[PDB]
DNA sequence: CTATGATGCCC
DNA sequence: GGGCATCATAG
DNA sequence: GTGCATGTATTG
DNA sequence: CAATACATGCAC
């Protein structure tokens, strides 16, 4: 990506550049752990040429990742050739390795690891976009996954490190699924946890050991990577745009048309909304203030339409992602990342009551407005699944789609249709699934694995509407 | 006994004062009066039936813990009401309460060690939560905060100067709370649990209805409803004066 | 004010921060020789000439070894810079900074310290000799980095003062002969107050004499460092010629004297007749001979004793200018009596190779100075072996020699202005010890000084020989 | 007949190779400087060569008397080509024919607890010392810098710069001279057996200022004799019968 | 963390 | 012989 | 009695 | 060394 200088040089952010020639960039971040003998230690190196002055200079910095430590600053008066061998010395010190071949780094053990860095519109549509597109927005949300939750220490990470991230997670959901409490499992632990940055305070770094902790794992990998494609998204463009948010709307190149209230889709929509509010999520209720026609291209011969049980299913997600969403699609687990984390397998995931895939919106109080997806699945033969299990896939021997069977969801008898869709319209009501092996799940949830197998239609703009506070 | 039990709706095992059964047992009963809410403190939790009152100062005070109103007392616990959330145990019966305050002036018996084995986090309280656990352990997943960064949102959303920056403050607990209806969603319900037990615990009336919207809920979820009842009429009524004939 | 080199970037950018008595400039110390602790760490505040902002320099390591440092800049906050240096200075010393001047070290922690941040061509040629401030500078550095006893820089007067305090703490527990806890606590002491560097090995106990002698030597050169440096310092006044400044600083007439005269011929013969055969490696030349007038000791001198003798007394090159202000001085009562072998006092010697193995000449720098005194011995005490306690042992005698076996005969003698002359050869005394070991040659040592008299300098060649 | 043959050597000696030394009157072969006699290069005058082995190295055994007055301490074995280092070898000439093919006694522990310095060679100095310890004193400076300095010496490409470089040496000596007025005659002992251990012709008159002096200072003139013919003749061929 | 070194193991 | 890499220690 | 800083340990 | 954080006795 680009290349900033560290502000941590303060006598030296402004007047100074981090220096670079072609692939080599003298610069190169370390981190090392040791759970075993407690070693928690980053290590930073710039190489600083000033933009006025001939001179050169490394900068170092260390300490416990996550708490910002001890820096230094080595001036040359412009001799270059000795820095740079100080460059590679110190490189050599803490990495056994040649600067030069950075691209061709192999890390050895009991030393430092390397990682790799980086106007005419409807004015609801300017309110959409101005709510998924806004960089200050997203800015936000990575300081508040770095100082809020301190999830990012050193800073961000490159695609191909998220790949690291999903190979070593890989690693370790083998190791896990051995269940062995040896060394192995604990260098393994290092390995991720010198790939992907964690702050611990004073204790020693916790084994990692259930499943679901792999999982809270998988959704900060993902929610990164997610970071990642939004920052790239956001890239301003020029050729007269007067306003960015419309560029930001090319690149989501999507067709998103409001609805009136008077429509038909509207009302049954909205008798939808209300009959499809779980009576336990009563913190709040749901409005709708808007519904967006979705028109993604190529998707309607890529549709199975093919296939039978086609439903009109939810997909709710935090305020800030749908601008991936809007120019990507929806996607499947990653197939580097292990598929045992997905307590029903991998795929994409839909909901068929609006308020529990609704609760992934992460409305506020004070930032009311959220969004919901609709998109149209042709399930086809379903596979009925009681308990959680990620060997889903497997499971359908030609089959397309697993329904994990829960407890309370609405009844075939009250459905309605929409555009030959069949529209399970609820309110939710016993389902008369039980299981003398294991638990039952609350509610129905769907499962699909091709995302050609999901065409989102429409997007619903949701006030979530939250009540009386003590 | 029978209609002593049938008063307080649960079943009871066989210069101070003996409270809360002991009043039908002294007959002091004898006065509408909802015995969900007989000698329940400021910091009682529905779990927590007190069943002796000691110094006023301090509100020290002993009672029945019993973590499910269809279970039997897990133990005999204390807490001074005017000092602080901690509820310490204090024996295993009535022998070993009143013998603990005399020398103080098992505590943790073997199948109490039990229940500290089933203790997955204290939650401020420090006598821990017991979820039932299946082989996938759906039921609880812990909550992405420590105790003390915990703690410290709750401490920097009671001194807030304003409502607006109170409401501020709330927004790490409403997330936490999204997160709680996601485990909800995923049937964990065990994190809502201690959540909503950290919010009671911190006795600001600020939480009361968003632990109000998830506590009872989850008590809801947990097939609980006698303690659903003491929490919502308690949220009504966790009063400094806690005698039902006042 | 002299701003520390190691800030590089402000270093010609700023200066020290003062405020009047305290100056927020600060060098503390500390040792450990049980747990091998070695350690000092300098702190200034320096404010930028041109803009206004305040800045905090620490440093840290090994005293001698250049260290570890931070440069915390504050945009003008001189409350910021004040907080942080006296939190500091707290930190490592639990003492309040203002209150500088009342300090008092404690256990587990630093100590402070106190730094300093118309004539003929031949007497010309002598001054320029000893009033050579780039050759001072290099005796300094020296000093500093060849011979590494007093690493970091200079002292004052007082801290010397306080490093003999600690000498005689350490002397009394050396008397005390016990090597124990006590003793390492004062060893610290010692160091703290007294630079070193030990590199690695631990910092060794103090556990004969001779090493009490050497670090009073050094001591020494560290007084005269002091004063040297202080004396040496050039005038204004439209001057032309500073040496002649220096050379009011001296306020000592010196005279040259003619080759062909008497006495320059007996002193250059006294020179040949008294030159030790077991220093043969050089020979000694009269170059020429300094006539010296001191002001003051010819009424103070002690005319009224007998034992009259002309004795020599050599030094380095450069201590001859405060010596020529001052005249030589005597073992400081503060400084412990047992480290001079035959008590304090001043030291001449009637060998002329012998004291003239004091002045330091080279190979390369062939040329040295002698001066020769008139000292008085009075009642002079016979001493074989070494007694610092000598000075009791006077009891209405005025001064001591120590008996050497080798010296010259009194029929030899000549005489100077009235002055015996104790001219050579050396040859046996007949005196002998029979119970350890019999001292080479002699040496007069005086405890008042009006019973020395400088007569003249002495200008040598000291002439070395081949060498390989 | 060992007269005759301690006579030769005016000292006195205690009750595939070739013996040499002393064992050649032995051998009467001598049908000359004695003082010099099988004396390699970096022999000392406190060392009298006695056995010559492999040439390559020249490893070498001889007696080793601290002063000429007494009986050899014990019997040590250089190899000249290798380096200055001098090894204890046994007691005797047969204990260390036998290691060749005991090492130190309870006497030689005793004469390692009046061991004062070992001077580049190992094998320690003993001077006698009065009760306030006067007869020895420390130099100024560690052997490893003073290794330095005759390294930075020898290197010198000029005159000037070998001037130069002289001075630690010049002031050293400067010491030793006090140390001399001061009857610690041991540290111009120490001084002589380093710079005689460094082997550069640079210090051999230097060294023999000193060196001998402090062995008249010693009362071991017959030490200074040798070590005088030997800076005079350390050559690289010492065989008197050639 | 720097940083500097004893030491030792190797082309 | 020369040079850099474990252990170590102090700063 | 309550902030509050200190002293000790670890890591860096 | 800096810099943290955590058990602890001490001044408004």
């Amino acid at each position: 990506g680009k290349a900033p200088v560290d502000p941590e040089c303060t006598a030296k952010v402004g007047k100074a550049h981090v220096y670079c020639e072609g692939n080599d960039v003298y610069d190169v971040m370390l981190n090392q752990t040791n759970l075993q003998f407690n070693n928690n230690k980053y290590y930073l190196i710039q190489l600083l040429e000033d933009d006025a002055q001939r001179n050169f200079s490394v900068w170092m910095r260390w300490g416990r990742v996550g708490k910002m430590g001890q820096h230094s600053l080595v001036a040359c008066s412009g001799n270059l050739n000795k820095a740079k061998e100080i460059f590679q010395k110190k490189f050599l010190d803490k990495t056994k390795n040649n600067w030069e071949d950075r691209e061709k780094f192999e890390k050895v053990p009991g030393k430092y690891d390397m990682l790799q860095m980086d106007s005419q519109l409807d004015l609801r549509v300017q309110e959409l976009i101005k709510l998924i597109c806004n960089v200050q927005a997203m800015e936000e949300m990575m300081m508040e996954m770095k100082y809020n939750t301190k999830k990012a220490p050193l800073g961000k990470l490159t695609v191909a490190q998220i790949k690291a991230g999903y190979q070593s997670l890989k690693k370790i959901e083998d190791c896990i699924r051995a269940g062995q409490h040896g060394r192995a499992l604990m260098e393994a632990c290092n390995e991720f946890y010198t790939r992907i940055p964690h702050d611990f305070g004073l204790r020693t770094p916790p084994l990692i050991r259930t499943q679901k902790e792999l999982s809270e794992k998988i959704q900060l990998l993902e929610a990164l990577g997610d970071i990642e494609i939004a920052i790239k998204l956001v890239k301003t463009e020029l050729q007269s745009p007067e306003h960015p948010l419309d560029q930001h709307y090319r690149n989501l190149h999507c067709a998103l048309r409001p609805l009136d209230h008077e429509s038909y889709e509207f009302k049954v929509i909205s008798q939808y909304l209300q009959s499809t509010h779980a009576p336990t999520h009563s913190d709040y209720t749901m409005t709708l203030l808007d519904l967006f026609e979705v028109e993604k291209d190529g998707e309607k011969e890529a549709f199975r339409e093919d296939l039978h049980n086609r439903m009109l299913l939810w997909h709710g997600s935090r305020m800030s992602n749908w601008v991936g969403i809007l120019s990507h699609g929806l996607r499947i687990a990653p197939p580097e990342a292990p598929i045992t984390g997905y307590m029903f397998g991998k795929g994409i995931y839909f909901a068929d009551m609006s308020s529990k895939s609704a609760n992934y919106c992460f409305a506020s109080r004070l930032k009311n407005t959220g969004l919901l997806l609709l998109s149209e699945v042709a399930l086809g033969q379903c596979n009925e699944l009681l308990e959680a299990n990620p060997k889903a896939e497997g499971l359908l021997q030609g089959k397309h789609s697993t329904k994990g069977l829960g407890k309370m969801a609405p009844s075939s008898a009250h459905f309605v249709t929409l555009n030959g869709s069949t529209v399970p319209l609820g309110p939710a009501s016993d389902t008369g699934i039980l299981n003398p092996d294991g638990y039952t799940l609350n509610y129905n949830e769907y499962i699909v694995y091709n995302p050609n197998q999901v065409r989102m239609r429409y997007l619903l703009k949701v006030q979530f509407n939250f009540l009386q506070l003590w | 006994r029978k209609e002593v039990e049938n008063h307080y709706k649960l079943s009871l095992p066989e210069g101070l004062q003996l409270v809360g059964p002991y009043d039908i047992l002294a007959g002091k009963h004898k006065t509408g009066l909802n015995f969900n809410l007989h000698w329940r403190f400021y910091y009682d939790p529905p779990e927590f039936q007190t069943i002796i009152i000691g110094d006023n100062k301090t509100q020290y005070h002993m009672g029945y813990f019993r973590d499910s109103p269809d279970e039997f007392p897990v133990y005999v616990g204390i807490n001074e009401a005017k000092k602080n959330c901690i509820i310490v145990p204090n024996g295993d019966n009535v022998f070993a309460a009143v013998k603990l305050f005399l020398t103080k002036k098992e505590q943790r018996t073997v199948k109490m060690k039990q229940r500290d084995k089933k203790v997955v986090t204290k939650t401020f309280h420090g006598a821990g939560l017991v979820v039932p656990v299946d082989k996938n352990d759906v039921g609880y997943r812990e909550l992405p905060e420590t105790d003390a960064d915990l703690k410290r949102i709750c401490k920097t959303i009671v001194e807030a100067a304003s409502d607006e920056e109170r409401l501020k403050a709330f927004a790490p607990i409403q997330e936490m709370m999204t997160f709680v209806q996601f485990a909800n969603d995923e049937c964990d319900y065990g994190m809502g649990l201690e959540l909503g037990m950290d919010l009671f615990c911190y006795g600001s009336h600020y939480f009361h209805k968003v632990a109000g919207q998830l506590l009872p809920l989850a008590y809801n979820l947990l097939k609980r409803n006698l303690f659903a009842e003491i929490i919502e009429e308690h949220l009504a009524n966790r009063s400094q004066e806690n005698i039902d004939q006042l």
